[PDB]
């Protein structure tokens, strides 16, 4: 069992990577320290608020010029 | 200077 | 004077960002209609959760260190 197959809460998403071919996030579950990747499309829809928390904190701007 | 700002979203890059 | 979620039309895409205010606003164009708003991220967040995710998914920029 990994990922979502491993029944737990997510609590928070502490990274990503894209290096897969698919954008998959690392994810932290409720009351665990073994964090492990779930693809981003299945985030997207089981935990909505948890995927926009981290995109929310990520956000910045850059300027032209 | 006249500036224009744009929204990025930074992200890490991890392993696996 | 309505504007927003509040003119009652259904949320086509987002289309920019600022957080000027003092909060984060997006925004909202609006399906059959040629106008856009701001609105609050509050709100957006959980009125179309997919349409704030596909705006982010859109603008990611990657970094790397060890």
């Amino acid at each position: 069992p990994r990922g979502f197959a491993r029944g737990l809460e997510p609590e928070r998403i502490i990274g990503a990577t894209d290096s897969s071919g698919e954008l998959m996030f690392l994810m932290k579950w409720k009351n665990s320290d073994e964090a492990d990747l779930v693809p981003a499309k299945e985030a997207n829809v089981k935990c909505p608020q948890v995927v926009i928390s981290f995109y929310e904190e990520r956000l910045t701007w850059h300027s032209y010029p | 200077t006249n500036v224009s700002l744009y929204p990025v979203v930074k992200i890490r890059r991890l392993s696996l």
